[PDB]
């Protein structure tokens, strides 16, 4: 199959709701070593996001559940529940290695030193892969993990600051998620408000920065970097 | 809790 059949079948399936058949077609598309597009950059995203999603969703459901019932103190029913969490665990870590080997061997790579925009999205993708396997990790392998989303968000965060507006969607939704791995994953609540206050106030000092096919979309995460800071200091 | 991007 040609490149362009791989990209229409990745937009079928999205319509849909194919999203095993989608990140199958998008890897495809990776695995012919030529750079990604904008649009075929943001397939690819959603794909393994809706993919990784669905495991994110169960664990959580199975999570809560595991902690009511350890509670009640039912020996069989526990084990079941500890061996559920497990599958799917191996399932979403499976999905989390699957893409962080995509953007280490192929999309980090091919990356030109001028193509700014791509080398921080793809790194942001690698913080956030390393931050849904640190919200299942424990102990050492959670310490691994952690590092390594750090690694790939500070790095983000240094080629944004450099070479991209403050008001730019893709500087601001990096700030959104590594505020957010501050306050969630490495518990660093004035950490997380720190860079998410910056990231807020130098958007507004440029506000004069917005284009006018994007201004949509960074209002919008804006509107989450306020919404996040209005929560983390009212707790 | 908080929200990450879409």
């Amino acid at each position: 199959v040609d490149r362009e059949q791989l990209v229409q079948k990745a937009r079928l399936a999205e319509q849909a709701e194919r999203y095993d058949d989608m990140a199958a077609a998008m890897k495809n598309v990776t695995e012919l070593n030529e750079p990604l597009s904008n649009e075929e950059r943001n397939l690819l995203s959603v794909a393994y996001k809706n993919v990784v999603g669905a495991r994110r969703s169960s664990w959580r459901v199975i999570s809560s559940i595991e902690q009511k019932t350890s509670a009640d103190g039912n020996e069989k029913k526990i084990e079941m529940v500890r061996a559920y969490r497990e599958k799917i665990e191996k399932e979403l870590e499976a999905v989390c290695q699957d893409v962080l080997s995509l953007l280490d061997n192929y999309l980090i790579k091919n990356c030109s030193e001028t193509q700014y925009e791509s080398k921080v999205f793809y790194l942001k993708m690698k913080g956030d892969y390393y931050r849904y396997l640190a919200e299942v990790a424990t102990g050492e392998k959670r310490a691994t993990v952690v590092e390594s989303s750090e690694k790939a968000y500070s790095e983000a965060h240094e080629i944004s600051k450099e070479h991209m507006q403050p008001t730019h969607p893709i500087r601001l939704g990096l700030a959104l998620n590594y505020s957010v791995f501050y306050y969630e994953i490495q518990n660093a609540p004035e950490q997380a408000c720190h860079l998410a206050k910056t990231a807020f106030d130098d958007a507004i000092a440029e506000l004069d920065t917005l284009n006018e096919d994007s201004y949509k979309d960074s209002t919008l995460i804006m509107q989450l970097l306020r919404d996040n800071l209005t929560l983390w200091t009212s707790d | 809790t908080a929200r990450s991007k879409v």
